[PDB]
């Protein structure tokens, strides 16, 4: 005609997708994005964090110095992976407050050891055991020194070691529980032993406990493991008349981004910034449904496996 | 939509617009044509882009924490560790659900707004020279070629130029 | 309301409408009548029904937890148990307060929208055949019986039919 | 803004209005004047005042809690204490970020609404006696002194009084 | 006239109600709903969960086998209710880490006991006490065996019990603290006794502590109670030369929906899915102000006693 | 002309400010308010809460009765400030579960002591030490009584003290670890001592541990501190044949708004309702970035140092 008509509109697409609003359970829009990461990578990426595969070793074992853990001797990590085939292979023990020690060491992020010159006067050092074979010879945890009677004497040990460095030292020590009074007196003159590890500000006395326990690698005796933090300027002191499993030096204690994770998933050559037991996961979404156990730069864990965020107007197809 | 434009007075979307989010179709003396309106398209897109980054902090490094899986039955402390985590998860789960609903609602509404905003802009330009057809269409009461249409799109349209002519075509009527 | 319809240009509500949420009253050649508009009523109700279920997860089973009342004074651990719970309660309490405000605000606004949406729909149907009286009333410039009114309500109204007549009654004026 | 009034069809703000938030400027037979519209200004301010107190509980007393700084390395329990606090802080931090965005969005939108609401109110009063100029201005087709303008502001304006005259000035045209 | 006028409107009601929005403190709408449950039912509903009323018994007592708790012997529960008249009536004791044991047993959801054939060679079994009357005769906790000297001997006990089932066993045992060296030697030859309960992976030695404590039901001696989890394939081992209060078997340890709640409110015949100390409460609202202590399918606990959700448009009455 | 034109508008200001919305990162409005308190007052206000400056004393020390802490003897507080120059100056000790005792006493909000008439028959009381000088004479913690051998005897102490008041009593006691068997027997006849503090419902036996520790103010011996809560109607009982550091009475245990805070910031004459290590902070904003450690009526702590709340329309300046 000799007059015009002008119409306004908006676009639509062929492949619309449903989202949820305050007003509707499901409503179609032109485009939506997933906000929840639910696919893992199936493997832990060796980059960008420093990953140490524990293999057959637990973290506690690698630091104590179980013979099959000797390879970890010099190691530090961002994240230490604890596998499930993981087992122990040295003298049987137990750590009262195990998890705490596990946590302290994990966040320290190293099993690196600095030997110190302790003097144990009039006692035989380096007690070894058939339960703890290095190669195929009797041995013991490498970071512990098993002291017994020399000749016919075990005199009151009274050894001292001041902290002159400007950091906290972590000392790991222990006590040995023999299986019979017969064994006790044999290895440690006195009928009843004890250990009093002390500083200027704390102290801990541990008494051994005679008796048979179930056989573990041929042995019915046991060892209990304890720790002590010595502050700069402070001073360590070990007093014992029997049963002491002595430290060989200290662990440097670090404040750091370090940790430990239980995982059976393999380690592979890729890059990523977030790790779960299920593997490394992608970083870009705000939420995540893979695992509540996470390390690194991770999206927040939530219960839902899917959440759609509208990134376009409402989709109204021809009709 | 709160404005009744999208999925309301505008019957439906144009799949033929591979060009922009909002625009015009017109029939005139030179034939029929179609043009996307960039400012509208841009205003919407700008609001929708980086939407979530205005609420959620750029994701943060987190290292050693608490344990969340257990082999041994321990009681009191493990009870607390499990509850702390359970509480944390449930609270974030709420946050995420509510956030999505809020954002989507906002998105829907701002896009309906931009459509309406543009229709209104055009209606205001035309004055009594035109007629609101009701389906987001204007009956224009005068000869309007492509340069004429193009001027309405640029916002340079002058109705005082066409007033006299429009009136004639409009007020031809009465019985 | 953001739209100025409810409690604004529409003076007030009709208690006489036991019939629907939105509707019409009309005076014509056959007398005066009243009819509820179902689509509008439905659109509102649909948005308001199950409102909360779009944010809050269907309530979840929870069994053994932590203790939250104590006989003995213990210190460190009990300190933590009390704080964990206290934190949880305070955070949910916030969530609930904010949720109510958000939802109510949304509800108010969508109902004002539906009113406006319907007025606008009607205005657009009528064209220059009518007059916006300002209190959400249309002066219709032609004889309009119940079948005529009913057609405006169904959305079948044809203004080209009444144009000529409307113009006459409208442009009777001038001095 | 969703309504396209503020920073849209209204070109910009008036620094000269030390008087109110919304209002009028007019040019007539007596010269030019300016008057702030109180009801609009009040409606906005009322919504904005005490805004945050409708979501955030009046701040609450809290005494003995957990420890949040440590001298000794302890492991398990300290691990939990640090995580409980860290979780609490991160969750409140989210709350605060989202709250601000929500409130500001609402504020922006309700102020744009009040502007539009007032323009619309005025447009409805005038009827066919006036013309929507497009920049939030009305061309009034009759001699309108200060008492006349003042009446539009009070909401007492009667267009039936000016209809005849308006029509004359309006329909002078046609070629 | 010969022209029509058509008006649009919305409804109003006579009984409007006030709500809170982002824009208003109070504003009237056509309808509102309560979102917070603040009324309890005054009683605990025997359905749908399995409720066990502890009556005069605590949960710990029912499992140990206090004579007045004999009725609970065969019981399992979803929720065990602990009343306040609840008291003890057997030999005086204490459990170090009581709450933990209470929690472990509560979530296990049973006090059902499987007896095992332990051999205590050369000691008299079934030590009874006047403080723990079954009927009106001296007795003892039914799940514990109080061993003393036989003739003039208490030899080192060395008893073993492997876990051959495919679940964890929970063993409850104890030690007896006598009031005088006079009493100690009388009941247990050796001047100083001990108990070393051990598995392949853990161990615990407890030494008795001589001395008078305040009289409880005529007795000044005491008993301390300990537990031990034995894993499948693992093996229990009890080593004692005095003072051992022996287990009679194991508790099966369950993963379950079970728990314990302190309440004085009565139990009645009704149905419900959420329980608080104040009684069962209704399920349908999202929030709840009755009690922070809850079990089951419960609305979330919050501080506010009222929250109104608008379910209709703004109410604008004639004017 | 003979026709009028009427325009609608809104105001603008010269000094607009940027805020963040759902739709924009930065957008200018007519006015904004800060929602986060980030400036502290630099000092702790002596009003409105009751503040006690610990000065050279720790909270634990003030209650035990370290001689340089004598001034705190009669004190109660809302908030007790622990400074860092704070040191100890009495006999060397350690409290197993220190933090807990610190917390219990802090929330009790008093170190006020009620002496009781204990009878220690046939032992010398008031053992003093060169490490704990009152004025310039040997002394000891004022709330503890150090008992040793009288003549050639230390008989089994068996002292009793019932709680006849209607509140819980808190009793603080201890044990002494000597440095050599030589010292042990000298001060406490028996070679091996012990302490069994008991009520009707709990009990604790502590054995001393012989051995040298590092010198603290000339002394190599040590003291370990323990507590006991005695309920109304219940009864305290102390049984000891050596090494007991006896209580002199009880602390009244309160439920209260009281607490303790580590701070080095000075105390000054002002008014405020919220306290952090950094000083008192203002109350009026909803959030706060000063410190996560807070006491009183405080805004919630968050990570961000700034948050702007729009309190005016969008600002659109001339153009
Ligand atoms: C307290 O009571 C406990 C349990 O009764 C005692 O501990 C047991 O002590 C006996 C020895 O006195 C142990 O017997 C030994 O068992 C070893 C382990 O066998 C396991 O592994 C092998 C595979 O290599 C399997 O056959 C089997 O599945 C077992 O699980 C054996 O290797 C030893 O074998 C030697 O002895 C035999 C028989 O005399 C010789 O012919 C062989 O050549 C070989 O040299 C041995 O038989 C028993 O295992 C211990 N049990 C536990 C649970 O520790 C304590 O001794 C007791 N304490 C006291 C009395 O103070
Ligand atoms: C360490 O020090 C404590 C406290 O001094 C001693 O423990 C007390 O020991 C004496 C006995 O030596 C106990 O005396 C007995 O008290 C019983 C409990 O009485 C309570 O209940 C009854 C109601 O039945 C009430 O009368 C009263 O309110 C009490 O609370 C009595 O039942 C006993 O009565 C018998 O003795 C009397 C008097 O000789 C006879 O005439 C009667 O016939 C009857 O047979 C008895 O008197 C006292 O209760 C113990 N106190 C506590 C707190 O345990 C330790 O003995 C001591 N340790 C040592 C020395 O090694
Ligand atoms: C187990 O092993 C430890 C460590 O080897 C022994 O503990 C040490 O015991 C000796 C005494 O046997 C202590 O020696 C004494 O040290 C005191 C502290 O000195 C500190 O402070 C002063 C400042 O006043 C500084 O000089 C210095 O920096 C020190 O840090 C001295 O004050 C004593 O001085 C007296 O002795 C000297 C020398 O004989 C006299 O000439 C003086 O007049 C004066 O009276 C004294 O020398 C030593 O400090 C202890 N060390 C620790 C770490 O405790 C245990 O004795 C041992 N246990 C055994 C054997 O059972
Ligand atoms: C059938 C028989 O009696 N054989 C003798 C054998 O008996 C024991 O075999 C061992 C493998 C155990 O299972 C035990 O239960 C059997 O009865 C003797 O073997 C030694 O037995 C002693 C004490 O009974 C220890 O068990 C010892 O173990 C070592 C070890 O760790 O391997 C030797 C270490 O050098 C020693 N380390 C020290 C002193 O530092 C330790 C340590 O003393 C204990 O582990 C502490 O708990 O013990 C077995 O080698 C042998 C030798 O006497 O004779 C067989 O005829
Ligand atoms: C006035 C007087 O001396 N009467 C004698 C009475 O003295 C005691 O009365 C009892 C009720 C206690 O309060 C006690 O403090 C009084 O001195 C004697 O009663 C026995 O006393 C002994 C040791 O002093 C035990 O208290 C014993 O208790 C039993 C019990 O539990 O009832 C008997 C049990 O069979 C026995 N169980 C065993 C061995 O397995 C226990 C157990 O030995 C202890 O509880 C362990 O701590 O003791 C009282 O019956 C009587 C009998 O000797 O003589 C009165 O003349
Ligand atoms: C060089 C030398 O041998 N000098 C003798 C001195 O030896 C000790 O000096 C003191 C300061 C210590 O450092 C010690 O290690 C030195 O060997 C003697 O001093 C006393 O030594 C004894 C035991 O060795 C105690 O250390 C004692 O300390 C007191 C104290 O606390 O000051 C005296 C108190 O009155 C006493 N309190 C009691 C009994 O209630 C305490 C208490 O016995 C212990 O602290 C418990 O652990 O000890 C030193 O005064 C003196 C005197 O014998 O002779 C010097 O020649
Ligand atoms: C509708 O939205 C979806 C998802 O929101 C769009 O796909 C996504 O688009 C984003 C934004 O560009 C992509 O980011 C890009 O990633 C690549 C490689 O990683 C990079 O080279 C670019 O510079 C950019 O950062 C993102 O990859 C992609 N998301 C997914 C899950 O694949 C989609 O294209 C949009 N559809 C329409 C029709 O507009
Ligand atoms: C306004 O809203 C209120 C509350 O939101 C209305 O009462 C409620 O209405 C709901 C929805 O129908 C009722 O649910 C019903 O429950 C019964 C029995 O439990 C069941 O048989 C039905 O099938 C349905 O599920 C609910 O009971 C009721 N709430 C309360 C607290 O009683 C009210 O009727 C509405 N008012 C108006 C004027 O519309
Ligand atoms: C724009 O808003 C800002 C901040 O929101 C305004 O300053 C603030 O105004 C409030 C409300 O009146 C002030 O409260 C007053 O405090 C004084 C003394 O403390 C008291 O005497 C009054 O009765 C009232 O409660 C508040 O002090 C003030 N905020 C700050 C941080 O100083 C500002 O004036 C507004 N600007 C414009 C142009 O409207
Ligand atoms: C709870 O304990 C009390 C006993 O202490 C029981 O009620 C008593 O019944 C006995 C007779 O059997 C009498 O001594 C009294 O008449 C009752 N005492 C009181 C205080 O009322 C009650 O039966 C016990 N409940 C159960 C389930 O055994
Ligand atoms: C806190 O401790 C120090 C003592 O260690 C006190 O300040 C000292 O005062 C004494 C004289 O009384 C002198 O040794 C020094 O002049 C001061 N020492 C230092 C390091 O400045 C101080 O008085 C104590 N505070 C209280 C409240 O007792
Ligand atoms: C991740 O591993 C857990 C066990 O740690 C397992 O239960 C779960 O199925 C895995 N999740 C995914 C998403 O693969
Ligand atoms: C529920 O019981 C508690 C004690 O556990 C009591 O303080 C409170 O008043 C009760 N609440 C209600 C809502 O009845
Ligand atoms: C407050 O004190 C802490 C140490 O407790 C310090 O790290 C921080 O810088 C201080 N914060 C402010 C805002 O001054």
């Amino acid at each position: 005609n000799n007059t015009a008509t002008l119409c306004l509109g908006h676009h639509a697409v062929a492949n619309g997708t449903l989202v949820k609003t305050m007003s509707d359970d499901q409503i179609e829009v032109t485009n939506a994005t997933e906000l929840v990461q639910s696919i893992s990578m199936g493997k832990i990426c060796n980059k960008s964090y420093r990953i140490l595969d524990g293999r057959n070793c637990t973290l506690i074992d690698a630091m104590l110095g179980d013979p099959h853990c000797d390879a970890f001797q010099y190691e530090s990590w961002d994240l230490f992976i604890e596998r499930s085939n993981a087992f122990s292979n040295c003298y049987p023990y137990d750590i009262p407050d195990y998890a705490s020690l596990r946590s302290i060491v994990a966040s320290s992020g190293t099993v690196e050891f600095t030997a110190e010159g302790f003097t144990w006067t009039g006692v035989t050092q380096n007690g070894r055991s058939g339960a703890c074979k290095r190669g195929s010879a009797d041995s013991f945890f490498s970071r512990l020194n098993w002291l017994t009677k020399s000749g016919s004497s075990y005199p009151t040990l009274n050894v001292t070691m001041p902290n002159n460095k400007n950091f906290d030292k972590l000392y790991i020590w222990g006590i040995h529980h023999p299986s019979s009074n017969q064994e006790q007196t044999k290895l440690y003159i006195q009928e009843s032993g004890r250990v009093t590890v002390s500083t200027k500000r704390s102290q801990q006395t541990i008494i051994p406990n005679i008796g048979s326990r179930p056989l573990v690698r041929g042995q019915s005796g046991r060892i209990s493991i304890y720790w002590t933090i010595v502050k700069p300027g402070d001073i360590l002191m070990i007093n014992s008349n029997g049963n002491l499993v002595a430290p060989r030096g200290y662990f440097k204690l670090n404040t750091g981004k370090s940790s430990v994770m239980r995982s059976d998933v393999p380690i592979d050559i890729c890059v990523s910034e977030c790790i779960t037991p299920n593997g490394s996961i992608s970083n870009d979404k705000p939420f995540q449904n893979v695992n509540k156990v996470t390390y690194g730069k991770c999206p927040k864990y939530i219960r839902q496996n899917t959440l759609k965020l509208a990134t376009g107007m409402r989709n109204v197809p021809e009709k | 939509g709160i404005f009744g434009a999208i999925a309301g007075f505008i019957e439906n979307g144009w799949e033929g617009m591979v060009d922009g989010w909002y625009g015009f179709r017109y029939q005139n003396s030179e034939g029929t044509g179609q043009a996307a309106d960039l400012k509208s398209t841009q205003a919407a897109i700008d609001q929708i882009n980086g939407k979530l980054n205005r609420v959620i902090e750029r994701t943060n490094e987190k290292f050693h924490q608490i344990e969340k899986e257990f082999s041994e039955v321990e009681g009191r402390i493990q009870d607390l560790e499990k509850y702390v985590e359970d509480t944390k998860i449930d609270l974030w789960s709420y946050n995420a659900e509510l956030l999505v609903a809020l954002e989507n609602q906002h998105t829907i509404d701002l896009t309906d707004a931009e459509m309406n905003k543009l229709f209104e802009k055009t209606r205001r330009q035309l004055r009594e020279n035109a007629e609101d057809m009701g389906d987001g269409c204007f009956k224009i009461y005068h000869k309007c070629d492509n340069a004429c249409i193009e001027s309405i799109r640029t916002g340079t349209y002058d109705h005082y130029i066409y007033r006299d002519e429009a009136l004639n075509n409009r007020f031809q009527s009465g019985r």
